[PDB]
């Protein structure tokens, strides 16, 4: 913080290169539509708790 | 009525003392019911302020002569010995404050006064409580009640302080004008 | 030397070899950081160690030079009524602003 | 000769009540030879070799077969009956070790045995090393009376010193034998496991073999120890409770909690100087270097050795360190002190020192010592 | 939910014992090879840990199975020590079920639609499982040693040829019957963790999915998947430590990494391999536990439904 | 009580501020101790009511 | 009160073991400038009271 | 900044910028760097030598061996009366 | 040493804290247009 | 608004009055000049030049 001058050094090695990392989170990325829709409808019980339940006629 | 919850079952000591003081100042409770409560309050204050003075000599005679106390005294700095003595005295004083028989008697007398108030004014005893100001304690409210009692029973009950007897006009509430309107604001 | 950013000639100059401050004898206690600021924990740039550690020149000493003698001499100028005038004007402006 | 004692408490002081001012003890008729004060008990060797241990007899200390307070001085029966002269004595937290003139070494006191049959030792053994004492018996069993340490001879040894629960012996050949609890590098052997039986220090042996450095002496207090080698350098190892080790390069870095292996002290303030001697107290380390220069570390003030600003005109003869205090005695008998070491100070004060009053002791202060809350002076 | 239970019929002690014994027997017979593969993978990874990266992080159960089968013993090599495993499992089930049923009968609520809270049920199950595991530890030790024999070098093998033979060899060679309880504490911890980390998540997810999708048939199996996954996650480290302790040979020289106890084994595992080392063979463990639980639940539910129908309970009561 | 100091007057804080600073520090310490005691007694009462009863 | 007092304090001891050459250790009696913190606090809060 | 000291507290004013357990401020709480000599005019010293001379002469009239001399004012002012064995209370008037 | 596992855990804690700081600096407090665009996406 | 208006008014009044000198005294050697000037509330404030 308060020990380094605010500047960019001449050497090009200081360039911030992007390197791929762990791939586990991309599983959740790929499954996001399923997870998001499940949260929207099943988890929040929208629009109601009976729409997604197996239909049974009244007694 | 062992299983019946009284209206003030959740009131703290400060709230109960404030209710007693409010009833007395509004003249719902007469001066003839105070003396027992005042005596109990004074006894409780005396006991609370005198307990450590009597306890510390007892600790010197009994506890501080025990094996562990002597070990601490002889094997640790005098400052640490003083700290231990102060800590034990403070713990004993806190225990006394929590479980004093005099405090229990004062609370019982307050309960009796609250029961009398409930009998006199039905369920409206709950109307005597308000948002008590912070840092005002039950001891302070008891002191205020004692001061009001002294003022009303003193020589200046009509010269310097208001009298205990009520001279409110005899009117009919159902027809007498009111100072406030239910919804609107009057002129 | 700093391999990623430094050079072969990045040689620091010793503090004892840094030039001394001789501009004036009067001290500059601003460098110290007053006890009020220290207690408040306020961070000031004037009394920051890193900024005070200049590379080539020493910052002035917080205390006055030993050469100076602060024994009172004789009075040259004296206009004491300025204090009364200032009090009057300040109180008047405060009252008017209120 | 006569003894003088003071301190915060009166456990090993020989009296029943504490006294900040020194109090004169003449129970020994001017025949006191050596004195070792531990945290809670003291041991005195007279001229004729008689040993007197007094103070708190916890864990069978004092060699009396009891576990009660014995404040008044009392002879050690085991040695007095056999007329076996004691050459040196080391006193720790709850143990005592005696080295006789014939080389025999005896010990008695705490050994690491559990206090009671019910405890959390089951959980403690899975986290910390098994408790062990400074006894060379080979088992965690308290010794209520002096007992010889098997296969341990100390004849001509350079030095012997012990901490709270560990001991070390440096011989004439430079060999260092340590025993007790080596946790947090208290013994400097690089292992935290307890050493029930004496063992040769592999680290010091390797140093002597490769670098040719010989251990001049070792002094320990609490869970900290400092060693002076052939070269004018001090090496500290143990628990750095208050910066005693003096190994903090950067004052703001709390990376000096403990040193498993002997680490050299910071030589920033005495570059080119050789340490003449050193003294270790519960939370302090004070050493004199051949420029007649005193340096100190500890007391939560100096995490690296810094120079004490006492005058250097008179050569410093003796040094003493103790909890939050220390002192230096010069040739002329003048005693400089950091914090209330003696307990009496004159109006002469300096930037970071005071002058102990000479009226406290009736005579010339031959020796000073004491490192755990209680301090003593041998005056002839 | 505190009154949503329907405990209208409770099996007798003899019925519980017999049904549990038979169902656990067939379940163990079916799912034993997976446990064998898991134990072999744990043994072969002991002291090294997972060194692959990303998708390859771990040990392939299929690779382990193929390597074991290539030895030339066929499928009979995966059932080595099955007698000891079955005897130990049967003893554990008998003791645990007897203790749990006795305690539950003693402390059951009066109402039929009320059941003990999950906390109390878990406490009872953990106590029973720990007691049973302590009682039947030697059988597990013998079975694990027999399994690890193949993985370990021949000079380090024990060469047991049956439960009784292994017990006798351990008692005699190692000296004293106390050697039969090696790893008993680890086994007790594993049993307690497994008992407490199965019945909770299952009910949790079963009720939640019933609320979401109503009364269906896949709810039970989805809840079973969830509960098996979480039970594996919670229990696998303890199973790994127990396997390491069992595989520790008596002679310190034989052991590649000697351990002195549960804490010592955990410390050594952490030192020589990351915290992930506790989860070697996780896929095999999950498959084993899920298959065992599924077969047991299916058979028990079918038999219990038949018994309830014979008794004469209503459709909703069943 | 640290560094061998046995008097309040031997502190630079007292040098700069003095008795008022000492009173402020004492009040702050007492307030935090009072709050700690209150929360501790509350926790003990909660434990007694829930875990035991 | 300050009859027997050392001219150094904790800050001086800490400064003696640092590279900050722009500060010096106090070597004069503190009685001359006793309670200067109060005056500094007054200077800091003088414009904020009203 | 956990178990590893990267930044230098000697070049920082406050070490609390980032969470850590291995940093301590150089200027701890209760430490206040203050100049040992302020810019305050000192009281006139014109009559101090005369006062010292008169007092020392009067005190030497009673303690000839006290060694009270004007030349020793710089060093005598640092000592107390008890150290000099002079009871100033009696002779103050 | 008697706390090799504890040393490994301390290294893990240091790594996690450093990673937290790095993530906060690079993805939360950053002003890089490309990173802002990725977060926008 | 109230706080900052009061602060600005007082500070700028002090700045305006700072220039004027109330008292000036040489040192014994006439090397320094002690100057007493007006304070924010109209009291004396010391400075050295
Ligand atoms: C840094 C950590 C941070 C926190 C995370 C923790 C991570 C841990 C792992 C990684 C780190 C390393 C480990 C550190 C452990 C530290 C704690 C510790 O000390 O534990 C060690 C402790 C013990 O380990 P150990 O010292 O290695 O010893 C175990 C050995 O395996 C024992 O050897 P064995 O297996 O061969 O056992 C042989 C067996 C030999 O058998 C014997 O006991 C022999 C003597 C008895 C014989 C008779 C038995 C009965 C039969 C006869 C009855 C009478 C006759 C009846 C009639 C006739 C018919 C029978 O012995 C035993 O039974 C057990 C040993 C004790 C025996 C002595 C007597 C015990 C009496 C009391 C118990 C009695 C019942 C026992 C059985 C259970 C009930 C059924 O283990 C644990 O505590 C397990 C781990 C921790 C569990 C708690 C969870 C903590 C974390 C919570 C989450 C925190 C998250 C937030 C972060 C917090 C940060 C602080
Ligand atoms: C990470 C991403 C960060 C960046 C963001 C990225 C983007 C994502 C954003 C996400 C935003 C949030 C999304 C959700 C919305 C917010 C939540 C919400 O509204 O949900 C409604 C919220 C969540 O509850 P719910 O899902 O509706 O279900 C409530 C029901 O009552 C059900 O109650 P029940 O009694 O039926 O529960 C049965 C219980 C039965 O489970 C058992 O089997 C427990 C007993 C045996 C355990 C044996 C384990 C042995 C492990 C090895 C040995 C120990 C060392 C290992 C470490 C563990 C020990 C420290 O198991 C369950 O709870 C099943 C579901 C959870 C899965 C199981 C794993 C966790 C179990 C809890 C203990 C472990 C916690 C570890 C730390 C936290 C990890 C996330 O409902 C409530 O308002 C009630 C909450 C009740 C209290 C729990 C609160 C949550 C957990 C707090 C921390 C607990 C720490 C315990 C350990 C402490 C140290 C000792
Ligand atoms: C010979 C003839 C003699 C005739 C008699 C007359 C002449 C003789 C002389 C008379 C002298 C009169 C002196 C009057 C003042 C003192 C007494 C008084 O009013 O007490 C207040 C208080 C008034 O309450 P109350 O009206 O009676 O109501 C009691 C009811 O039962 C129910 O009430 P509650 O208990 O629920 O309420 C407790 C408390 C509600 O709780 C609180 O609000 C307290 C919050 C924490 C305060 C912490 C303050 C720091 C000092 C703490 C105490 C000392 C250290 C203790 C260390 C303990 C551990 C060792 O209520 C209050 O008292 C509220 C007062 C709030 C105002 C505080 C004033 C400022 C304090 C900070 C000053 C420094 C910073 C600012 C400076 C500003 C300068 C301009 O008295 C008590 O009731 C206290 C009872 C005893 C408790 C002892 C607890 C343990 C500590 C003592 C043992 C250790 C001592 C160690 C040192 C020993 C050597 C010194
Ligand atoms: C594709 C599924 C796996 C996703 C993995 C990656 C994302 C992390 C996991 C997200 C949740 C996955 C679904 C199961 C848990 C849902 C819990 C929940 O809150 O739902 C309650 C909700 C409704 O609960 P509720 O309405 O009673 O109350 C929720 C809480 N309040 C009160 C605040 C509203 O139920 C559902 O939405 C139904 C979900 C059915 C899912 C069936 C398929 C999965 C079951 C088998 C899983 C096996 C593997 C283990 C899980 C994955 C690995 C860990
Ligand atoms: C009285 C006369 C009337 C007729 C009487 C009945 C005739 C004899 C029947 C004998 C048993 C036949 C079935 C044996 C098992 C399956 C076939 C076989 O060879 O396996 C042996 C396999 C072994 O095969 P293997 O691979 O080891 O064979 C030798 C391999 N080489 C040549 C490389 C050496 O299993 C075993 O023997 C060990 C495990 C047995 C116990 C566990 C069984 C688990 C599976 C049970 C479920 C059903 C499985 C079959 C599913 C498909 C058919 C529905
Ligand atoms: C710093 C480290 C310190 C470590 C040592 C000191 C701390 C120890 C802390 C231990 C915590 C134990 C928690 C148990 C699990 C509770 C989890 C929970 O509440 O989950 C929610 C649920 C709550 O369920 P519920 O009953 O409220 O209902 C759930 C349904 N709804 C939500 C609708 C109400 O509890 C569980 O599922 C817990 C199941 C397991 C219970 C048994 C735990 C183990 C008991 C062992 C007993 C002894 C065995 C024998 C020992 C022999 C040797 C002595
Ligand atoms: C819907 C929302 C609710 C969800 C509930 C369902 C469960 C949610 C679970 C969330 C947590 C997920 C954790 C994933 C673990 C990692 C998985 C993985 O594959 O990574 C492995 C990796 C690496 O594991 P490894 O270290 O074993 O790697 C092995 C390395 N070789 C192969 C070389 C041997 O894990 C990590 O890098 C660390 C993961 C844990 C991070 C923990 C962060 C918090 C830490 C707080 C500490 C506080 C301490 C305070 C005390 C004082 C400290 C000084
Ligand atoms: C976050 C707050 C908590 C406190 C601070 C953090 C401290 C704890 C940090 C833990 C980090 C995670 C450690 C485990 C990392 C495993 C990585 C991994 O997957 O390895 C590859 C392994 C390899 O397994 P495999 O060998 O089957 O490989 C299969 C894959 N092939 C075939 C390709 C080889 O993968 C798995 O096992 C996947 C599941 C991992 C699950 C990890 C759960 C860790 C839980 C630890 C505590 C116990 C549970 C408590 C909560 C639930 C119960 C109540
Ligand atoms: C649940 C209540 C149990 C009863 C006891 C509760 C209080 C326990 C207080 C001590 C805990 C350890 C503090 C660190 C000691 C140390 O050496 O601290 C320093 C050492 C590391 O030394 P280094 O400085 O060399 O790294 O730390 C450890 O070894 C930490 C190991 C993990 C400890 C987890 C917490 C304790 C687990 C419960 C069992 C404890 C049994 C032993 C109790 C004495």
């Amino acid at each position: 913080e308060s020990e380094d001058l605010d500047f960019q050094c001449e050497s090009f090695k200081s360039q911030h290169f992007r390197k791929k990392g762990p791939i586990s989170q991309y599983l959740i990325l790929g499954l996001l539509p399923i997870l998001y829709f499940g949260t929207e409808f099943f988890y929040n019980h929208y629009p109601d708790e009976d729409y997604w339940r197996v239909a049974h006629p009244p007694p | 009525n062992n299983l019946r919850l009284k209206p003030w079952f959740h009131w703290t000591d400060e709230e109960r003392s404030h209710a007693i003081f409010s009833a007395y100042e509004k003249r719902i409770l007469k001066s003839e019911d105070l003396p027992s409560f005042l005596r109990a309050n004074r006894i409780n204050n005396v006991s609370t302020w005198v307990f450590p003075l009597i306890a510390l000599p007892l600790f010197n005679q009994s506890i501080f002569k025990l094996g562990f106390a002597q070990r601490i005294l002889l094997t640790r700095p005098a400052i640490e010995w003083h700290c231990f003595k102060i800590a034990t005295v403070a713990a004993s004083w806190l225990a006394w404050l929590n479980f004093s028989p005099f405090y229990r008697k004062l609370e019982n007398e307050k309960e009796y006064l609250l029961d009398t108030l409930e009998s006199r004014i039905g369920i409206n005893v709950l109307d005597l409580n308000d948002a008590l100001p912070r840092w005002t304690t039950s001891q302070e409210y008891n002191r205020r009640t004692q001061q009001l009692y002294n003022q009303r029973n003193g020589f200046f009950a009509g010269l310097l302080y208001p009298q205990e007897e009520s001279s409110r006009p005899l009117v009919d509430i159902a027809s007498f004008p009111k100072n406030l309107h239910k919804e609107k604001l009057t002129k | 030397f700093h391999h990623d950013k430094g050079y072969k000639y990045d040689v620091t100059t010793p503090y004892d070899q840094r030039y001394n401050y001789v501009a004036d004898r009067l001290g500059h206690p601003e460098i110290l950081g007053n006890p009020f600021e220290r207690l408040m924990r306020l961070e000031g740039d004037i009394y920051h160690p890193n900024y005070l550690d200049q590379p080539f020149v020493k910052v002035p000493n917080a205390n006055p030079n030993a050469s100076l003698n602060f024994e009172e001499g004789e009075v040259l100028y004296e206009n004491t009524r300025l204090l009364e005038w200032a009090k009057f004007w300040n109180y008047s402006v405060v009252v008017g602003y209120l | 000769g006569n003894l003088y004692t003071w301190g915060q408490y009166a456990s090993g002081t020989g009296f029943e009540t504490a006294s900040a001012v020194p109090r004169k003890v003449d129970y020994f008729s001017g025949n006191v030879s050596k004195v070792a004060m531990g945290p809670y008990h003291t041991a005195v060797i007279t001229n004729d070799g008689s040993l007197y241990t007094f103070g708190w007899g916890q864990n069978g200390a004092l060699g009396n077969g009891a576990k009660e307070f014995q404040l008044s001085p009392s002879p050690v029966s085991f040695f007095n009956d056999k007329k076996l002269k004691v050459k040196d004595v080391v006193v720790g937290e709850s143990y005592t070790i005696a080295v006789t003139e014939n080389g025999e070494v005896y010990s008695w006191g705490y050994g690491g045995e559990p206090s009671s049959k019910i405890n959390l030792d089951f959980f403690r053994n899975a986290i910390l090393p098994q408790r062990c004492g400074a006894l060379g018996s080979g088992d965690n069993k308290n010794r209520l009376t002096p007992q010889q340490i098997a296969n341990l001879k100390a004849d001509g040894y350079k030095n012997i010193s012990g901490g709270d629960n560990f001991a070390t012996l440096v011989n004439q050949s430079g060999e260092v034998i340590n025993w007790g609890t080596g946790l947090f590098g208290s013994l400097g052997n690089g292992s935290d496991y307890p050493l029930f039986t004496p063992e040769v220090n592999a680290y010091f042996k390797h140093l002597k073999e490769h670098e040719g450095l010989t251990v001049q002496s070792i002094k320990s207090a609490g869970h900290f120890s400092a060693a002076l080698l052939s070269n004018g350098k001090l090496y500290t190892f143990g628990v750095n409770t208050q910066g005693q080790l003096g190994i903090r390069e950067n004052l703001g870095h709390n990376t000096d909690q403990n040193a498993r292996l002997p680490t050299p002290v910071v030589d920033r303030h005495f570059v080119g100087q050789k340490v003449v001697d050193f003294e270790v107290g519960e939370n302090t380390l004070v050493f004199l270097t051949d420029k007649n220069e005193v340096f100190f570390s500890g007391l939560e003030l100096a995490y690296q050795p810094i120079r004490w600003e006492i005058p250097t005109d008179k050569k410093i003869v003796k040094l003493a360190a103790s909890k939050d205090t220390f002192a230096a005695v010069t040739e002329t008998g003048k005693i400089y002190q950091f914090n209330e070491f003696v307990g009496v100070s004159t109006n002469e004060v300096g930037n970071d020192y005071n002058v102990a009053d000479s009226k406290a002791f009736e005579g010339k202060v031959v020796d000073l010592g004491g490192s755990y809350g209680i301090r003593f002076a041998i005056v002839n | 939910m505190n009154y949503s239970y329907k405990r209208y019929w409770e099996p007798s002690t003899a019925e519980v014992i017999g049904l549990s014994l038979s169902v656990n027997t067939i379940s163990a017979a079916l799912t034993y090879p997976i446990e064998f593969v898991k134990v072999r993978s744990q043994i072969r990874t002991e002291g090294v840990g997972i060194r692959s990266k990303n998708l390859y992080m771990g040990i392939n159960p299929n690779k382990v199975f193929r390597e074991i089968h290539a030895t030339g013993n066929g499928l009979r090599g995966f059932y080595q020590g099955f007698e000891s495993h079955l005897i130990g499992r049967l003893s554990y089930l008998f003791i645990r079920n007897l203790t749990y049923k006795i305690i539950y009968d003693r402390t059951k609520p009066v109402k039929a639609h009320n059941d003990l809270s999950h906390r109390e049920k878990g406490v009872i199950a953990g106590f029973a499982g720990g007691l049973a595991a302590f009682l039947t530890s030697p059988a597990d030790l013998v079975n694990t040693r027999t399994i690890a024999e193949g993985g370990k070098p021949k000079e380090w093998r024990w060469g047991y040829k049956g439960l009784m033979d292994g017990i006798n060899k351990i008692a005699a060679t190692e000296g004293g019957n106390a050697a039969l309880f090696r790893g008993s504490y680890a086994n007790v911890l594993r049993a307690v963790i497994l008992n407490i980390s199965l019945t909770g998540p299952f009910d949790y997810l079963n009720e939640k999915i019933w609320i979401t999708f109503g009364d269906m048939t896949w709810n039970k199996y989805a809840a079973l998947l969830w509960a098996s996954f979480w039970g594996s996650v919670a229990t696998l480290p303890f199973d790994n430590i127990r396997t390491r302790l069992y595989a520790q040979n008596a002679d310190p020289t034989k052991n590649r990494l000697t351990y002195s106890g549960w804490a010592d084994a955990a410390k050594k595992l952490i030192q020589h391999e990351g915290i992930s080392g506790f989860y070697v063979g996780f896929y095999a463990f999950y498959i084993r536990t899920f298959l065992y639980a599924w077969t047991t639940v299916f058979i028990t539910d079918k038999i219990t439904s038949d018994w309830k129908r014979k008794a004469g309970l209503k459709e909703w009561q069943i | 009580g640290s560094h061998g100091i046995t008097k309040i007057s031997q502190t630079q804080f007292f040098h700069q501020f003095g008795p008022l600073g000492t009173l402020g520090a004492v009040g702050f310490y007492g307030l935090t101790a009072y709050l700690y005691y209150k929360t501790t007694i509350f926790t003990v009462k909660k434990f007694y009511s829930h875990c035991i009863l | 009160l300050y009859l027997k007092s050392t001219n150094y304090n904790r800050f001086d001891y800490r400064l003696k073991q640092t590279d900050w050459g722009f500060y010096i250790n106090n070597n004069s009696n503190y009685i001359q400038n006793i309670f200067s913190g109060l005056k500094y606090i007054w200077r800091g809060l003088r414009f904020w009271i009203i | 900044c956990i178990y590893q000291a990267y930044q230098n507290p000697l070049r920082h004013i406050n070490t609390g910028h980032n969470p850590n357990n291995v940093y301590e401020d150089i200027v701890m709480l209760g430490d206040y760097p203050v100049q040992n000599r302020t810019h305050d005019k000192v009281i006139s010293q014109t009559y101090v030598p005369a006062i010292a001379n008169i007092a020392f002469t009067h005190l030497s009239k009673k303690y000839p061996q006290a060694g009270l001399k004007v030349d020793q004012l710089n060093t005598l002012k640092e000592k107390t009366w008890n150290d000099l064995g002079v009871n100033i209370e009696h002779e103050k008037q | 040493n008697y706390f090799y596992y504890l040393d490994r855990i301390k290294k893990l804690f240091t790594y996690l804290n450093d990673l937290r700081k790095h993530i906060l600096k690079k993805y939360v407090y950053t002003i890089n247009h490309k990173r802002i665009a990725i977060n926008y996406l | 608004v109230a706080i900052y208006a009061t602060y600005i008014a007082l500070s700028y009044i002090n700045n305006i009055w700072k220039d004027y000198v109330v008292r000036a005294q040489f040192s014994k050697d006439k090397e320094l000049l002690f100057v007493t000037r007006v304070s924010p509330f109209g009291t004396t404030e010391e400075e050295v030049y």
